């Protein structure tokens, strides 16, 4: 029972780019999330083998972490903010869906969320 | 534990 | 038409295979799912499963009919259940899916 692949970083027949908006979300937005003292669980890809987590990726099939969303907009993987903030989107969202509302997991996911509506609603203009 | 649906399955918590 | 052709061959195959789908693929039965008030609520209900069968039968009178069930499928869901529960996010990932292939729809 192993982890597949981690999601990719870049990819040449993806239009790289790099804007206002997109510089704010790696040095502003990502930066004090990566900080935050509820970030570790998400840094990284699920690892469902240490987890013991046998059903994770039989029910999540599109993963996403901060480690991944880092490293793309460090690549200039994004052609928008916009595609990068659907990515922080399907990480809460992957959390939400596969574990229960009141779990401790849950709750660290929700406060990094807040902090992250926070940030996004003082997003620059292109 | 996590049910939806009809399909449930471990989560974090346990 | 060829826009019922393409709602069944590509777009109801390409929703059918998500991986949220599967709450969706049949019509919800309350009974069995525990599901009290749901058919009180819910007024028309609309799946995947139905949607698929019509569009073999050619039920529908044009695309946008068709479109108007695949919207109440996912209505039904934002109406019932609690907004940001795990089904309603799973109902969102399947629109915003469905709304990239309704862009992409051939021309009559």
């Amino acid at each position: 029972s192993t982890n597949p692949p981690p999601p990719e970083t870049s990819n040449p027949n993806k239009p790289k780019r790099q804007t206002n908006q997109l510089q704010y979300l790696l040095r502003v937005v990502l930066k004090t999330l990566w900080k935050h003292q509820f970030a570790w669980p998400f840094q990284q890809p699920v690892d469902a083998v240490k987890l013991n987590l046998p059903d994770y990726y039989k029910i999540i099939k599109t993963p996403m972490d901060m480690g991944t969303i880092k490293k793309r907009l460090e690549n200039n993987y994004y052609w928008n903010a916009q595609e990068c903030i659907q990515d922080f989107n399907t990480m809460f969202t992957n959390c939400y869906i596969y574990n229960k509302p009141g779990d401790d997991i849950v709750l660290m996911a929700e406060a990094l969320e807040k902090l992250f509506l926070q940030k996004i609603n003082e997003l620059p203009t292109e | 534990w996590k049910t939806i649906k009809g399909a449930t399955w471990r989560t974090k918590q346990c």
